[PDB]
Formats: C-alpha cells, sequence, structure tokens
RNA sequence: UCGCUCAACGGAUAAAAGGUACUCCGGGGAUAACAGGCUGAUACCGCCCAAGAGUUCAUAUCGACGGCGGUGUUUGGCACC
RNA sequence: CUCCUCCUAAAGAGUAACGGAGGAGCACGAAGGUUGGCUAAUCCUGGUCGGACAUCAGGAGGUUAGUGCAAUGGCAUAAG
RNA sequence: CGUGAAGAGGGAAACAACCCAGACCGCCAGCUAAGGUCCCAAAGUCAUGGUUAAGUGGGAAACGAUGUGGAAGGCCAGA
RNA sequence: UGGUUCUCCCCGAAAGCUAUUUAGGUAGCGCCUCGUGAAUUCAUCUCCGGGGGUAGAGCACUGUUUCGGCAAGGGGGUCA
RNA sequence: GCCUGGCGGCCGUAGCGCGGUGGUCCCACCUGACCCCAUGCCGAACUCAGAAGUGAAACGCCGUAGCGCCGAUGGUAGUGUGGGGUCUCCCCAUGCGAGAGUAGGGAACUGCCAGGCA
C-alpha cells in the first residue's frame, strides 16, 4: 500500500468504549505510539472515528 | 390512583431482513399485523410471524395499500 | 432598478452557510428555467437595504454574476426568525 | 357493480392460489360466452387456455353460452392442457358460484382428466 | 385568562423548550409584538398584557394574541414531602420560543401600535421587539 | 380430574390482635426530632411597567394587572454531618 | 402488593419513581370450526302517524363504523 | 457514557466525582498534555493590531442611560 | 456491631436484574478469578441487507387553538 | 398495428372530477324464468334459458390540471464524534441531513385469447 503512519497524540482515559477499540484496531497503544498501517479505506475509517486524537502522517 | 403497568412482551423483530431462518424461526412478533405473511411464511394466532422455510429473510412493500410482507427465499 | 452583485457558491452545505452569515453574507438560489439551479451568494446588509422596498418583491431584478446578468424575480425569502436578517433568497428565472 | 363484487369474492380464493403455488385453472363466465385459462403457479402468463370464443367451439354448438356449451369448454381446455402435461391444478371459482355453467365446465375437465 | 375549554389529559410532562418558532410572521394585522427570548408565558400574563395593549390604543383596531396557554403547569402545596403524586394543576402557559409573534394588530397607527406593544412589554417575562409584516 | 380472594397473588402455619411513659437489648446518622449545611417554593426586602387614586396632576404620597431580582431573617423541601 | 393496555422509554429488546391515564380476576356449545354471501357511521331529501332520531326509498360519504369486555396494535382477502 | 469507588501524579488557591493523564523500580537527563510565563512561584514584563477606564477583569436580572458598522433625514442658494 | 496477626507476584469486580415475612439478609443470573475445551468465534472500520417512529417537522386523524368568510339553524328585542 | 376480454407485474406521475366517445367484434344492461337454482320479502342479487333492443347507466379509450398524488435545487431544523460559551439554551470543526414549502413533473406504464382491415 501507500502505509501511511499513524502516532496517537491524546491519551485514551476519558473516551468512549468504541473509541478505546478504534485504537486496538489501529494498535496504538499509547500516546506517542507511532504505528505503521496500510491504506484502504477501512483504515481511513478507523482514522476518521478518532482522529481528535491521531495524527496521520 | 396510578401505579400499574404490566410486564413488557418483547415484541417486534426478531430476525432482520437478510438474516437466514431456519423453518419454524420466529420472525416478527406482533399484535396486529403491521408485517404481512409473504412467502414461506405462516401468520400464526397471535399473529407471530414464522418462517416456514429455510432460507434468508426478505421484507417488502407489496400490494395495493403498500402493506409491509415478509417473505422467505431460499 | 435593483442590481445585485453575486458570487457562486464554492462550498454548499450546513458548516459552509452558516460560515458565509457569519461574514456578513448570505446564500441564494436562482432556479427555474432550462439552465441548472445556481447557488449564489450576496452580501448581506446591501441586499437587505435593498429588499426594504416593496418592489423587489415585485418587479424583475438583475443579478450579475462572473459576467452574467440574469432576469430574476424574488420568490421565498428565509429571514433570521427574530432578528432583521436574511437568511436566504429564491430566485427564480423570468 | 357486478364486477366490483365479483372480484371481492375472487381475491380471497386468488390467495391461497399465490401463497400455495397452485396452477389455476381460472373460469371467466359471461352472459353468452364461457372462458377458461391454465396459469402457471407464478402469477405472470398462461399455460394453455380454452373459451367459446374461437371459432372451432363456435358451430361445433347449438348455442354459446349454455352449460352444454360449458361442458364443450370443459373437455376443450382439459384434454389441452394433458397434451402439455398440466394436471394437478387448482380450480379457481373467479367470483362465481360453482352451480351452473361452471359446475358443467369443472365437471367435464374432470371426466377428461384434470387432477382435483 | 385563556385555557382550554376542555383538554383529554389533565397533567403534561414538563417537558423542554428547545428551537426555534413556527409562527413567526405577522399573519393577520400589520404590527406584531414578536418574541426574542425564549420562556413560558403564563395566561396571567398574556392577560395582562393584552388588557394593557387594548387600554394603550383606546379600545380601537383589532388585536389577535397568536398564543395560547395550552399547558398545565402543576405545583405542589407548602408543608408537603416530595413523593405522593403529581402535584395539583395551578395555571396554564404557553411555551415561547424566539421568533414567536406574540401579539398581532391593526387598524392604529403605528406609532400607537409601538406604543401599545411597549406597554405590553412591561407585563411579559420575555424580551421582545416590535415586527411589521412584509410582503415574503 | 377436583379442592386455594394461599389477592401480602414465587404462596412462612391447618390455625394468630394489641399495649408499653415500667421497660430492655442488638444496631443506625443506612433514618426522623434540635442545630449546621444545600435550596429558596414560602417569608422578608428592593426594583420595572404604569392602569388608576391623589380637586387638576400616573410617579408628594399610594399604586391595580403583570414583570425581574436580592437576602438567608420564617414556614418548608432535602436527608449531607 | 398479582395480571393486561398506553405514555414515561432515549425510532431493536428491556428500563425506575407513593410518575401520568385506564382495565382484568371473565364471557361463549356459539360469540368455536367451515362453507356460501354481504359491507359500514353520519348526513340530505322524500314522508301515514314519525318529532333530531322507528321503517322505507334515493343521494352524499368512504369505515369518521363495527370488533362479548380497557387501551393499543390490527382488521375489506375483512379479524366486521 | 466517563471518572471515583478500587487511581496515585499535574492543573482548577484549597477542592473523591471536573480538565490532563493511568504510578513496576531507579536517575541531580530530555520532549510534551491540561494549565500557565510581573513577584510569591518554574517559564514572555513576547511581538503586531484592536478594545475597555470600571480595578470591568475579579459574582447577578428585568430595566434605565448623549460611556465609548451599514444605511436614512432635512443645507455654503445657510442646516 | 466490632476485631481478624508475615511477604512478594499475576488478574481484578459489584453496588444491577429477578424473587423473597424481603428491602442493611439471602438466592439464581450479570460482572471477577482460576482451569479445560472449542471457531478467522469476538471487537473496531468500510461496503451491503434490514426493521423502525425518536429528534425534527406537520395538522389529514385524535384532541386543543386563534381569526376571517359562515349558503345554516334561529337566540334575540320582534311581529302578530 | 389499433380494438375488446381474461390473468398479472405495479400500487395515486396509476386516483377522482369535468368533457368527448365506442357496438353485436367483445363487453354491458337488456328478453324470459317454466323447471337446476334462490330472495329472512322481490329472477333486485344469485342462477338458468337466448339475443329483440340500446350503447342511456356501467365499462374501456381519448381530451382538459379543476382536485389529489409525485416533487427536486438551495436553505433551515435535528444529530453522531470532538472542542467551546453559560439559568434554560446554544455556538464552532467535521460527518450525516430532514419535514414543510417553492420550481417543475403529471391525465400512468407493461407479459395471453378474440375481432377487423394488413
Amino acid at each position: 500500500a501507500k502505509t501511511i503512519k499513524i502516532t496517537q497524540t491524546r491519551s485514551a482515559i476519558g473516551r468512549l468504549p468504541k473509541h478505546k477499540a478504534t485504537l486496538l484496531g489501529l494498535g496504538l497503544r499509547r500516546i506517542g505510539h507511532t504505528v505503521e498501517r496500510e491504506d484502504t479505506p477501512a483504515i481511513r475509517g478507523m482514522i476518521n472515528a478518532v482522529s481528535f486524537m491521531v495524527k496521520v502522517e | 390512583r396510578n401505579g400499574r403497568d404490566s410486564e413488557a412482551k418483547r415484541l417486534g423483530v426478531k430476525r432482520f431482513g437478510g438474516e437466514s431462518v431456519l423453518a419454524g424461526s420466529i420472525i416478527v412478533r406482533q399484535r396486529g399485523t403491521k408485517f404481512h405473511a409473504g412467502a414461506n411464511v405462516g401468520c400464526g394466532r397471535d399473529h407471530t410471524l414464522f418462517a416456514k422455510a429455510d432460507g434468508k429473510v426478505k421484507f417488502e412493500v407489496k400490494g395495493p395499500k403498500n402493506r409491509k410482507f415478509i417473505s422467505i427465499e431460499a | 432598478m435593483f442590481t445585485i452583485n453575486a458570487e457562486v457558491r464554492k462550498e454548499q452545505g450546513k458548516g459552509a452557510s452558516r460560515r458565509l452569515r457569519a461574514a456578513n453574507k448570505f446564500p441564494a438560489i436562482i432556479y427555474g428555467g432550462k439552465e441548472a439551479p445556481l447557488a449564489i451568494e450576496l452580501d448581506h446588509d446591501k441586499v437587505m437595504n435593498m429588499q426594504a422596498k416593496a418592489e423587489f418583491y415585485s418587479e424583475v431584478l438583475t443579478i450579475v454574476v462572473d459576467g452574467k446578468e440574469i432576469k430574476v424575480k424574488a420568490q421565498d425569502v428565509q429571514r433570521h426568525p427574530y432578528k432583521p436578517k436574511l437568511q436566504h433568497i429564491d430566485f427564480v428565472r423570468a | 357493480d357486478k364486477k366490483s363484487a365479483r372480484i371481492r369474492r375472487a381475491t380471497r380464493a386468488r390467495r391461497k392460489l399465490q401463497e400455495l403455488g397452485a396452477t389455476r385453472l381460472v373460469v371467466h363466465r359471461t352472459p353468452r360466452h364461457i372462458y377458461a385459462q391454465v396459469i402457471a403457479p407464478n402469477g405472470s402468463e398462461v399455460l394453455v387456455a380454452a373459451s367459446t370464443v374461437e371459432k372451432a367451439i363456435a358451430e361445433q354448438l347449438k348455442y354459446t353460452g349454455n352449460k352444454d356449451a360449458a361442458a364443450a369448454v370443459g373437455k376443450a381446455v382439459a384434454e389441452r392442457a394433458l397434451e402439455k402435461g398440466i394436471k394437478d391444478v387448482s380450480f379457481d371459482r373467479s367470483g362465481f358460484q360453482y352451480h351452473g355453467r361452471v359446475q358443467a365446465l369443472a365437471d367435464a375437465a374432470r371426466e377428461a382428466g384434470l387432477q382435483f | 385568562m385563556l385555557q382550554p375549554k376542555r383538554t383529554k389529559f389533565r397533567k403534561m410532562h414538563k417537558g423542554r423548550n428547545r428551537g426555534l418558532a413556527q409562527g413567526t410572521d405577522v399573519s393577520f394585522g400589520s404590527f406584531g409584538l414578536k418574541a426574542v427570548g425564549r420562556g413560558r408565558l403564563t395566561a396571567r400574563q398574556i392577560e395582562a398584557a393584552r388588557r394593557a395593549m387594548t387600554r394603550a390604543v383606546k379600545r380601537q383596531g383589532k388585536i389577535w394574541i397568536r398564543v395560547f396557554p395550552d399547558k398545565p403547569i402543576t405545583e405542589k402545596p407548602l408543608a408537603v414531602r416530595m413523593g405522593k403524586g403529581k402535584g395539583n394543576v395551578e395555571y396554564w402557559v404557553a411555551l415561547i420560543q424566539p421568533g414567536k409573534v406574540l401579539y398581532e394588530m391593526d387598524g392604529v397607527p403605528e406609532e400607537l401600535a409601538r406604543e401599545a406593544f411597549k406597554l405590553a412589554a412591561a407585563k411579559l417575562p420575555i424580551k421582545t421587539t416590535f415586527v411589521t409584516k412584509t410582503v415574503m
């Protein structure tokens, strides 16, 4: 793929249970943790679900 | 003067559209019709529609009164 | 007599049209006729001091937009619920 | 309002033949003619049909539209279906009382062979 | 005061008062008293402002009340606890959104109306403006 | 298959009311009275509008119908100590 | 104080309060089965008594009726 | 639904529940979050533009008041 | 009701539902833990298939509500 | 290829009004009912005989927008997620986005027999 890089900007403490599952499906364990996920539209929708707390490059 | 209600009857759709059901599976429990029995589906005495045949659940408006039917398609 | 400057709407929607109103313009539409509907933007306090006349709603108007004058009639006006501000105008071809 | 009453009687008997998926022998009666079709379990289009309106069964008859004419169609629609391989047909009254000409037509198809 | 002659139900829920009003144009008269705030207009307030308008125009020109008090507000007696069922219906309000035309008027000159709608606005708990009829 | 207002309706027994200021014990601020708190419907105080009263004259004085606040001074609400 | 219907109840189910309204503790050998029919309320007009209304006849209307008993879901293929 | 319960840390002066963030241990290392950067007290007496004159900021309503953008009105033939 | 005595490591609740002579007790379930099994089972997102009647809105229905025109019928002085 | 009839698909852009129109081809009333049959009374209906009449009613087809019905575009409402302002209640970013109403559409469209010139 193009394999975008996603990193976690904020934390997952006070968040919805559906938001924490989306960070699980991306693989983000903590703040600053970057991750290397492929560029499918099912990963674009995972990013958009938590775009307030992830930063894509 | 008030204070009484009854137990909730757990009505409504039990198998939605596109779900694969066995025969005899209850598809909707209802009081009136509000959902009529199309192909491969019986009405039942309390109007509980149920799958007469295995297949997928299919809702469609059909008829001269725009009534919602439920077919079953194998 | 009434000649209105207009610009074409680049973005339509809710937050787009709330930005036009906060930036002292307001959206409009020119539908009607053969051609497709034409989403436009007018400036508010120039049209607001022009629709206070009774003949803005009576005679044919002239909306100039990007090199085109379209003979129009005002058709329906959404105003603000309580402030003396317009929110939309419908124009029909004439 | 003769037709508006008759299609009201048929439209319960037309169902339980769509929800059953049965081949419908439908009979249409009228003052001077008598009609019959055999229609597939689908609601689409007929398989065989017979009436007195065809000129084959016109001057083979003393009169069109009586019970001896309905027994002419009764042999006619049945003998033309068995050559296509259609039996186990279901009779639709189509709102008429199963008594007169339409009894005489279903009786003369049961002799000629149509499994009801 | 205004009140429905009958209702199908004695008590209503409290509800909420979110949104903007639907009757926002001067429909019948020439001059209007539009509500720009949001709250509840009890039938005591609607009547007190109906007299204050009518007395200012000296019984001249037609007057429309475009709102109606159709919500039964209950109120528990003093020194009674919480619970023990909903309290007893004591007055009737109209829920008022921003943009509601409260009153309307024609048959008077406008400066007599803006005077009379200023006397009514001091009887209401809701900030209000004076609006006149618009073609479209 | 029958017999249950076992209706306190998952039915303590076949069969069951009270008094206690003579009282007792085990607990509770899980819960009341007092006071504190929170809240202010009520109460009290102020203000807005001005119909009117005041010989004329709304605003010297008073102020109907209605409006908005303050106080924490009552009667309460609550049940936090 | 058990049961039923509606709302609260947040468009699946469920969901509390001494929340808001109502009902049940049966009836029926036909009011069940089936088969063959049928289609209402109200209104107008006509008018033997007969009046707003008995019955009859037409027109309108289209279920505003009816559903042994609450309310809701239904009901013309009628479940009437 | 989130946090507390059963979660310490930073901020909101203090302040279970709010905001930031989830403490394995050590370090006299670094970058940040919310919050902040005159002094108490770590960091801008930052840069450019505007506003306000009340210590507003740093508690409050109806209402009152010449505090400080677009038009409208009757004149260098005099407002 | 009060007390319950050495240490590390791993995980980690609930204060709900239903019953209860029950409501500060208990029981089944829910959630916790340990163990043994099993399926691309589970979650997330995208696309598809669904059913709604909530928010909104609306006023044909059920009620309620103004105002206007009402072809009424006739209160009402009124005539006889 | 129009015309009619059965059965359907479809379910108001298909309905209704209003106007015009069609005959033994078909369909409708219509002739008669003595019997099969049947009306809580009526051959009205159902049903059976058989075509003298008429296309009046019905029923098709063709007109007309009077009425329904359909109905964008834009805007508004609401709202998921995120962050803000404060009695209530909103606003920003982003995603989804009505209802109502305008413009306009619209006098339905379609699979078997029979009839008559082809």
